[PDB]
């Protein structure tokens, strides 16, 4: 049985960290909602 | 029902665990489907019945149909607003990467939280919510990529 606990208000905050890069992905989604790469 | 951002917990296994995490807009709760598999939630002393859902976009709404309709732009940053389990809720800035399907285009993030984290919204510039993390793929060195699930409005 789940149960729902609030964490914070939906904000942009104006000094984040900044990470990650950008990948440009060939992808295939199945029946299932599951990704695989092409 | 305060609008914001909401773990998802279970006491089915050894203490309390975090599934995920979702978004309350509007009266409505919204996550993916692999964190809830459809079950009704518990908030507080009250119900949240499932609505609508879609394994295949791996989404689900409660409470009434999914409300979230902001896009990437494809070109600006957007913050993850990680939820991760046992943590507080911090913002992460990225610039999307993209998965291309053959039926279109989607953003897609290169972070990597725990699965707990799965649907912890990504936001836009002004806020608003442009899809929901944690259904995503692993590329060939190893990392996570988490497409924006967006649904429909
Ligand atoms: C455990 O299942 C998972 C986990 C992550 C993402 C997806 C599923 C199923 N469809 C998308
Ligand atoms: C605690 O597990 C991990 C593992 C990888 C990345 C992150 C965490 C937590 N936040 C970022």
């Amino acid at each position: 049985d789940m149960y729902i606990e609030r964490a914070g208000d939906i904000t942009w905050e104006k000094d984040a960290e900044v990470t990650g890069n950008s990948p440009r992905l060939d992808v295939a989604l199945d029946e299932s909602g599951d990704f695989s790469l092409v | 029902t305060t609008d914001g951002v909401y773990r998802v917990m279970t006491r089915r296994l050894l203490g309390s665990t975090q599934v995920g995490v979702g978004v309350m807009q509007e009266g409505v709760f919204h996550t993916m489907w692999h964190v809830t598999k459809g079950a009704a939630l518990r908030s507080g002393e009250g119900r949240l019945d499932p609505y609508w859902g879609d394994v295949k976009q791996d989404l689900v709404s409660y409470c009434g149909p999914w409300k979230l309709d902001a896009a990437w732009d494809g070109l600006s940053e957007v913050q993850l607003l990680a939820v991760p389990p046992g943590e507080r809720a911090k913002n992460i800035q990225t610039l999307p990467g993209i998965f291309k399907t053959k039926d279109g285009d989607i953003g897609a993030v290169a972070l990597d939280y725990p699965a707990g984290t799965s649907g912890s919204p990504i936001l836009d510039k002004s806020g608003r919510v442009i899809g929901l993390y944690g259904n995503g793929v692993v590329i060939k060195n190893g990392s996570y990529v988490s497409a924006i699930t967006q649904g429909k409005r």
